């Protein structure tokens, strides 16, 4: 899964996460045309019955959250994340540091993360300092994330460290 | 070198921000060169498929929020894809039948949805775009046919998958003589390129029609997956209504089902506010956290799947009342060692077509 996000000087943004699940999703490549298959149809629940089951014509449930912020009517902010179960944790973190615990957009974004969706699955990231959290810290997620200042009329980018991700403004220049 | 490029930026024109230091530069170049922002973002999506390729492109699907600049709605090209009309519910289990396990199940024909990113791009500039997918797609079609250097998480990735790759015509590409390409190698891909300039020339039809469709349906059922030419050619996207929340003076717009996260995105902060959150290391804000991921999630694997097929209690999972019950389950010291769904039906009308079942 990868996240990205743009916005221009008239006003469109765009917040978008896509996919083939996996990294390489089911690894399949169609002959001589070079497309890698995703393996999406593993998020439908193995077992029928069930929300999330599998049927013919029926899309599987997605953790994907592409994400925009409002603030008077206007977009301020973008956010969105790879990482499977995890992304709505790294969605959910980024806007409480940098809203509620009011920590500038990178700072709220390189915030040590948490994850748990059972008593059985734990994650946590480098240094939360030293439930069933393990031994030992993994990277949570990969945010990407645009503001918008209105009143100045200018946009901040920024790349989550957990790749080699890049923000880059545009500032047009007259000679 | 990668090296060289930032993590923040500014601007005063536009701003881009991607995983990739290519598809970044490639975005910012349709931003500088008079492209709006999806003009942009279909520039990036195609660039992203080339250069980060584990990780998405035309053989996926995706949620594309989009704020009309113009218009002032915001809306979603959501191409999530869908499974054949020869998938079934028991699919993914053997004889017995439980269920084939993961890391194998990933890797069968039956996992392959039909895939919808293309099909998304396509709309999303018949929206809004004011730069044809030709001029959008060449970029990308000189980084597959020339090459880049591949970047650290790409050798990386290509290395712990070296086995899936194995075992399909990808090893061609990425193994290519039977060894993963390593960072800093140049990763040419030449059948990739071409399918580009396919749709660069015939458009969308090159991929959801005619040689193309045949030769990705005939590898989906030698793998032993049920996708046909006509599943193909029946694909389209959907234009979803975002779901929205306030928050601390913000309106928060997400994606509804068939994502789970947006529901659950505006529900967690929902159960966080009676806390007051807000040290930012210490162990009670890492507590309440996980004790509300706890009960968000057990709600997820409850209650969530596709609209068009089940009944989600959206009205009733983020309903005021059933909310104050999830706070109340949380407690500061201690935890809930048997968190579970709560039961949002109580707080809106109609009823579950689905049963609950173990996973």
């Amino acid at each position: 899964t990868t996240h990205f996000t743009v916005a221009d000087r008239w006003g469109n943004v765009v917040s978008y996460t896509t996919t083939i699940e996996q990294l390489f999703g089911t690894g399949i490549m169609v002959p001589d045309y070079g497309v890698i298959l995703n393996n999406e149809l593993t998020d439908f629940d193995a077992i029928p019955g069930g929300a999330n089951e599998v049927q013919p014509n029926k899309r599987p449930l997605s953790s994907m959250t592409p994400t925009i912020l409002f603030k008077d009517d206007k977009p301020v902010l973008t956010v969105g994340s790879p990482g499977g179960a995890t992304i709505i944790s790294s969605v959910l973190q980024t806007i409480l540091y940098h809203i509620e615990y009011g920590m500038e957009l990178k700072a709220a974004v390189e915030e040590p993360r948490i994850y748990t969706n059972s008593m059985s699955s734990y994650r946590y990231e480098d240094g939360v300092p030293k439930h069933k959290f393990g031994t030992s810290p993994v990277d949570i997620g990969n945010v990407q994330s645009i503001s918008i200042d209105h009143e100045n009329g200018t946009f901040k980018g920024v790349a989550d460290s957990s790749r080699n991700g890049a923000a880059i403004g545009i500032n047009l220049k007259r000679k | 070198s990668y090296d060289e490029y930032k993590q923040v930026d500014v601007g005063k024109d536009g701003m881009v921000a991607t995983a990739h230091p290519l598809a970044s530069e490639i975005g910012a170049d349709v931003l500088k060169k008079g492209g709006n922002a999806i003009d942009a973002a279909v520039a990036i999506q195609f660039a992203l498929n080339v250069t980060e390729p584990m990780m998405s492109g035309i053989g996926g699907g995706g949620f594309m929020m989009v704020y009309d600049g113009k218009t002032k709605d915001t809306t979603i090209i959501d191409s999530r894809e869908r499974a054949p009309a020869g998938a079934t519910p028991d699919m993914f289990l053997d004889e017995n039948g439980k269920a084939i396990p993961f890391s194998e199940r990933v890797t069968k024909g039956t996992a392959v949805g039909v895939p919808g990113t293309l099909k998304g791009l396509e709309e999303a500039l018949d929206k809004w775009g004011t730069r044809s997918m030709k001029q959008l797609i060449t970029p990308s079609i000189k980084l597959a046919e020339k090459g880049f250097p591949i970047d650290s998480v790409l050798a990386e990735a290509i290395s712990d998958y070296q086995e899936k790759l194995s075992r399909t015509a990808a090893k061609d590409v990425f193994l290519p003589n039977g060894e993963p390409l390593k960072e800093g190698d140049t990763l040419i891909q030449k059948d990739l390129a071409k399918t580009f300039k396919l749709i660069r020339s015939k458009g969308t039809d090159a991929f959801y029609k005619g040689k193309f469709a045949k030769t990705l349906s005939d590898t989906v059922q030698d793998f032993g997956g049920s996708m046909t030419e006509k599943d193909l050619e029946n694909y389209d996207i959907t234009i979803d209504e975002p779901i929205w929340g306030d928050y601390q003076g913000y309106q928060i717009a997400t994606t509804p089902p068939p994502s789970s996260g947006g529901i659950f995105l505006l529900q967690m902060p929902k159960i966080l506010d009676h806390f007051n959150l807000s040290d930012v290391r210490s162990w009670e804000k890492y507590q309440l956290l996980a004790e509300t991921m706890h009960l968000s999630y057990a709600d997820r694997a409850s209650y969530a799947g596709d609209p068009e097929f089940v009944n989600v209690p959206l009205k009733g999972l983020l309903h005021p009342d059933y909310i104050k019950e999830r706070q109340q389950l949380i407690n500061l010291d201690q935890v809930n060692k048997k968190p579970k769904a709560g039961d949002p039906w109580k707080y809106q009308e109609g009823s579950a077509n689905y049963k609950q079942v173990e996973q």
